[PDB]
């Protein structure tokens, strides 16, 4: 068995010798080689090292050839023999990449054997244009309240997930993948969603603890994880996201659906700050060069809805952003903000407090907005965004409030409850069907005597007697789509009773 | 899931095990007349992509 | 003649010519690919080596790849087939709908119109946006200026401009997409042809799409504003027209310079940028004006980056605008939509003697109460609102009345926001702002002044509550 | 047709050591200390994370089970 294997890859494994145009290291230092010789050569082109790296043929020039290196440069020495690749850089791409965990340049790091992939995608493939494209019109079901009720993101969506360290960024990320394995399971292939989770400048360990939370959950069946940590060389980091990208979009032009998420984009442009002071480009402004935008704007314009005559597909791209102190007025998160279709703002405030997810829900923006939402789910945010407001203004007169009109302690009571109503724990992502129904009780007053520290209890326990005794009421709203006034009837009938059964 | 374990863990020690023994094995047999035949080898390799023009 | 690469760094590609070099600024074809790859010359370097920016990728390039000189600079199509169709910065179509068949071209860099060649007419454009029409009124005929961050609505601004002025519109219109969201130009290209300004099916189509995004390489984003320039340029120009030019956005053409200006070899100015920044952006904006041949009414997106007005592009081109509309993020913050900050959008037809006394007056006083509240707003932060019992508490109240009156419900934004859009007539703004300024309304609260149009609907949404 | 002679060596390696572990009864062959030691953490690890120690994983687990409580009439 074993040694059969091992045989056929020695078979397998031909050497191929044939002469290739090879070139030879001049000077190696500061992640970039320069190279005497290859004369053929293309910008941009992949090149192999003696020892087994890889490398991007950058800058050409009439006597050398400048090599960002991928990889360590302690392998690297002068007089090395360089060879060509004879091709530009380009990642392995389809579906033998489900459930593997990859570098950037798309070789596994799992254990877990080869990759049998047929097919290769360049990762620096300019964006779609005006007519391929067609307007965001699918839901992306990120499974959180908050999110899905009052920041919708589409499918074809550039959504940001913007905030300070340890505010749930990565905790929104992943629950989003993870929500997907209803739509992956069920038969509906336009309902399906493929993710991929690009890992930029973390910790190799985090990483490893986020690929046994998407095993154990099942969710790795239709995730890939490139991992470019912070022990990786920066061209690295550099090159993940664009390889990330690559491979979903071969999901987007095969008609496919596909979520990525870049994990975190402010260490990434940290590792082309590195690449840009390393090779003696003016800073600009926080050292960043000149290019940083065009850096972050080249990649996430690649995720796009396709049009019908493009097979229909899509890629949803979900940039992550650390801020410093909660400030958004700085250069790098200003640039993402205006490449994005809205930022969804995580508070350290809100944390410290408790509210988790710590989404602000005044700072946060979705571009597309209504268009891309269900219509039992945008009838009902829609008053509940508005009673936010309501509560919002209304939220100074609570200081000193000893004495307050009814009409406004109606409003604060409504927003408390509604406040307690979008928290939600982590790893237990929601159908759309239960955030509906959850929000609409919050919504119409049904929590108006439930006090709100029971809130997240009635949430299991009535959505409990829905899923159980009066299943008629969720055929009805899929059938028709929306909430009718009978269902309503209904339903504040089976709440009555329902609260009346708890307590009398 | 113990057994499967084990099997892995078994199968990961013997490749590990038949991996050393191989590279000792194949460094330790090298004989002169192979080596000249090897080099013959190469030569008339090196030829025929010459050929192949 | 014909050329040979000889480096590649980036967008910037070194070609060297044998017998002949060609001028700068001229138009170079690659030969060996499929696609059109054009260089654009911009220096010579010596040894007949000249060096060159590309208007496309540059990877797959070799040393040493043919290089054959066009003899002139870019030209694109320009003239009546060029409306209703969306072209790039080389001028070919990219909205798939065959080629742009037309006897006309014109290179896209060219001299601005002399100091002779001038119109010092200045007439009031009425727009519809209360802040606009009161403290900074556009002309009619003149550089508009949008100045904010991302974030703060500037394309929102302009498609409500879009919306308003060139809908009702006797000429034509172009717009330049530079450097921004894809997605933004396809809403707008099918904006425009939902609303009947882009005819598929006939010749009565009356806006020109020139569009060179962020995805774009910084060549063909640094170039891709000269190609909206040229459209507008022959129709004021060869026929006389009436031109609307709007820009989205003009920063990105400064920016696509800088990251070009680090490849050329040049000594970086300030704050990084390229040193010809002054005037690479004075050769792009003196070409954009009205003459004696024709009118060109342009509005231009100028994106702020961290939010810096003394950063040196946005700066730079404060000097180029007739009227400058700056929208704040601490505005936007409050919900006042549009964000225009009242005491920083100038429009130099601000004159009792072009817009008439009453309309100087009531805009003179909506700033004086504006700027006395900005003055208390520290003690108000601090210490509360007690202060000076009637005088200020009553300077408070009516600043707080006009901010909240400021702000107006846009019909591009009623998509996302419920509120029906609102065009609101200029008297019926001076005659809002006269009846807070009187202090006929001080009874009223605040919030009837929010998001809604006419003074009416203030009165309206005060009874209603 | 010629096959690679480092490949017919690599080949003849392969079947050598399958005949002298085989030989060996599918002992290792000339294992070093440290994989010894290597083989014995893992046994012991899958030992301890199974609980082998009170019970034979390799047969069939024997069963310990108990009459389900039922709650009287009354409270
Ligand atoms: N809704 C939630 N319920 C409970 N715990 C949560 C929730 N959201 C986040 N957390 C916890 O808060 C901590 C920080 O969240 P997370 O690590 O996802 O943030 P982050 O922004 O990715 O931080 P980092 O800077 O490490 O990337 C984690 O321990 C996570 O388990
Ligand atoms: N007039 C408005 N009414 C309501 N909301 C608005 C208005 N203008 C802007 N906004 C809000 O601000 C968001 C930003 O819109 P817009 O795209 O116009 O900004 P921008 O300055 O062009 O930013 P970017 O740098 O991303 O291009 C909108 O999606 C909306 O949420
Ligand atoms: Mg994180
Ligand atoms: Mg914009």
């Amino acid at each position: 068995e074993i040694s059969a294997v091992l045989e056929e890859k020695i078979l397998g494994a031909a050497p191929k010798e044939n002469l290739e145009e090879t070139g030879r290291v001049l000077s190696i230092g500061d992640g970039i080689a320069r190279v005497y010789g290859l004369k053929n050569i293309q910008a941009e082109e992949m090149v192999e090292f003696s020892s087994g790296l890889k490398g991007m043929a950058l800058n050409l020039e009439p006597d050398n050839v400048g090599i960002v290196v991928f990889g360590n440069d302690k392998h690297i020495k002068e007089g090395d023999i360089v060879k060509r690749t004879g091709a530009i850089v380009d990642v392995p791409v389809g579906e033998e990449l489900l459930g593997r965990v990859v570098d950037a340049l798309g070789n596994p790091i799992d254990g877990k054997g080869p990759i049998g992939s047929k097919t290769r995608q360049r990762v620096g493939v300019k964006a779609p244009g005006i007519i391929p494209r067609v307007s965001v019109r699918e839901p992306m079901q990120t499974g959180m309240k908050a999110v899905d009720s009052l920041v919708p993101i589409g499918r074809g969506q550039r959504e940001l997930i913007i905030g300070d360290r340890q505010t749930g960024k990565t905790a929104i990320a992943i629950d989003a993948i993870i929500n997907q394995k209803r739509f992956n399971d069920a038969q509906d292939e336009k309902k399906k969603l493929y993710c991929v989770y690009v890992a930029i400048g973390q910790k190799r360990s985090t990483v490893a603890q986020i690929v046994k939370r998407l095993t154990d959950t099942d969710a790795m069946r239709y995730t890939i994880v490139v991992s470019a940590t912070a022990s990786d060389a920066a061209p690295l980091q550099y090159l993940a996201p664009y390889s990330g990208c690559a491979m979903g979009e071969f999901f987007r032009d095969n008609g496919k659906h596909a979520l990525i998420i870049y994990d975190d984009l402010s260490k990434q442009a940290v590792a082309y700050r590195q690449m840009s002071l390393l090779l003696r480009r003016p800073p600009g402004r926080e050292a960043y060069p000149g290019d940083v935008f065009y850096l972050h704007s080249r990649l996430l314009e690649r995720a796009a809805k396709m049009s019908e005559s493009n097979g229909g597909g899509s890629l949803t791209a979900l940039p992550v952003i650390e801020t410093q102190a909660g400030d958004v007025s700085a250069y790098i998160p200003t640039n993402v903000i205006s490449i994005t279709d809205g930022q969804i703002f995580l508070e350290t405030e809100l944390f410290y407090k408790g509210i988790r997810p710590a989404i602000n829900v005044g700072l946060s923006v979705s571009r597309v907005g209504s268009a891309a939402q269900t219509r039992a789910m945008k009838q009902v945010a829609g008053s509940m965004k508005l009673e936010l407001a309501q509560y919002r203004e209304v939220a100074a007169f609570a200081q000193f409030g000893s004495d307050l009109d009814a009409s406004t302690q109606q409003l604060l009571s409504r927003g408390v409850r509604l406040t307690e109503l979008l928290k939600q724990g982590q790893y237990v992502p929601m159908a759309i069907e239960d955030q509906v129904a959850i929000i609409y009780c919050g919504v119409r007053g049904h929590l108006d005597k439930v006090e709100p520290s029971k809130i997240t209890k009635f949430e299991k326990e009535f959505s409990q007697h829905i899923k159980t005794s009066h299943r008629d009421i969720l055929d009805t709203i899929a059938k028709e789509g929306q909430i009718s006034p009978d269902t309503d009837a209904k339903l504040k009938k089976v709440v009555t009773d329902f609260l009346s059964t708890f307590q009398a | 899931d113990y057994h499967l374990e084990t099997e892995r863990a078994q199968r990961q020690i013997k490749q590990k095990n038949m991996v050393d023994w191989i590279v000792r094995n194949v460094m330790k047999s090298i004989t002169p007349e192979q080596e000249r035949l090897m080099l013959s080898k190469c030569i008339s390799d090196l030829k025929a992509m010459s050929i192949k023009a | 003649s014909n050329g040979q690469i000889t480096a590649v760094i980036g967008a910037v590609v070194d070609v060297q010519f044998e017998d002949q070099l060609p001028p700068i600024l001229n138009a170079l074809e690659v030969q060996g690919r499929s696609p059109r790859l054009i260089l654009e010359v911009a220096q010579h370097l010596g040894e007949n080596t000249v060096r060159t920016i590309a208007m496309d990728g540059t990877e797959g390039l070799v040393r040493g790849q043919n290089v054959l000189d066009t003899g002139a600079p870019i030209k694109i199509p320009v003239g009546p087939e060029t409306l209703g169709r969306i072209m790039n910065v080389i001028g070919e179509p990219i909205d798939e709908r065959g080629p742009i068949v037309t006897d006309k071209f014109a290179a896209i860099h060219a001299d601005a119109p002399e100091f002779v060649e001038m119109s010092v007419q200045q007439e009031i454009l009425v727009t519809g946006i209360k802040v606009v029409d009161l403290l900074a009124p556009y002309a009619k005929g003149g550089k508009i200026g949008l100045f904010g961050g991302a974030g703060v609505g500037k394309t929102v601004l302009i498609m409500e401009l879009i919306n308003n002025v060139a809908k009702a519109h006797g000429g034509y219109s172009v717009f330049a997409g530079v450097g921004e969201r894809t997605r933004e130009g396809n809403d707008l290209y099918h904006e425009m042809i939902e609303s009947g300004v882009i005819s598929l099916k006939d010749k009565t189509s009356k806006v020109a799409l020139v569009y060179g995004q962020m995805n774009e390489p910084p060549g063909a984003r640094a170039r891709v504003a000269l190609t909206g320039l040229t459209v507008a340029e022959y129709f004021r120009d060869q026929e006389g027209q009436d031109v609307l030019l709007f820009i989205d956005n003009i920063f990105r053409f400064t920016q696509a310079g800088s990251e070009v200006s680090a490849l050329l070899g040049r000594i970086p100015s300030a704050v990084g940028y390229q040193p010809t920044l002054a005037t690479d952006m004075g050769t792009m904006q003196e070409r954009i004006t009205t003459t004696k041949k024709g009118s060109i009414t342009s509005v231009q997106a100028i994106y702020v980056p961290a939010d810096d007005l003394t950063d040196p592009a946005p700066a730079t081109t404060f000097a180029h605008l007739d009227a400058t509309t700056v929208l704040s993020r601490a505005i936007a913050e409050l919900g006042i939509y549009p964000a225009v900050d009242p005491l920083d959008s100038t429009s130099r037809i601000l004159d009792p003697n072009i817009i008439g006394e009453e309309h100087y007056n009531i805009a003179r006083g909506v700033q004086k109460i504006l700027q006395d509240y900005k003055s208390l707003q520290d003690i108000i932060a601090i210490l509360g609102m007690d202060e000076l019992s009637e005088e200020d508490k009553l300077i408070v109240s009516r600043a707080r009345k006009i901010q909240r009156f400021l702000s107006q419900p846009f019909q591009v934004a009623e998509v996302f926001t419920g509120h029906a859009g609102k065009l609101v007539p200029i008297k019926d703004t001076i005659k809002g702002f006269k009846m807070i300024l009187n202090g006929e309304l001080d009874h009223l609260p605040e919030v009837a002044f929010y998001m809604v149009g006419p003074i009416e609907e203030v009165v309206a949404k005060a009874e209603k509550i | 047709k010629a096959v690679d002679p480092i490949q017919k060596l690599f080949l003849d390696k392969i079947k050598e050591y399958d005949q002298k572990s085989k030989a060996a009864g599918g002992k290792l062959l000339e294992a070093s200390t440290e994989i010894q030691r290597e083989l014995d953490a893992e046994l012991d690890k899958l030992k301890k994370m199974y609980g082998g120690d009170t019970a034979d994983l390799s047969k069939f687990p024997s069963f310990h089970f108990e009459d389900p409580v039922v709650d009287p009439i009354n409270m």
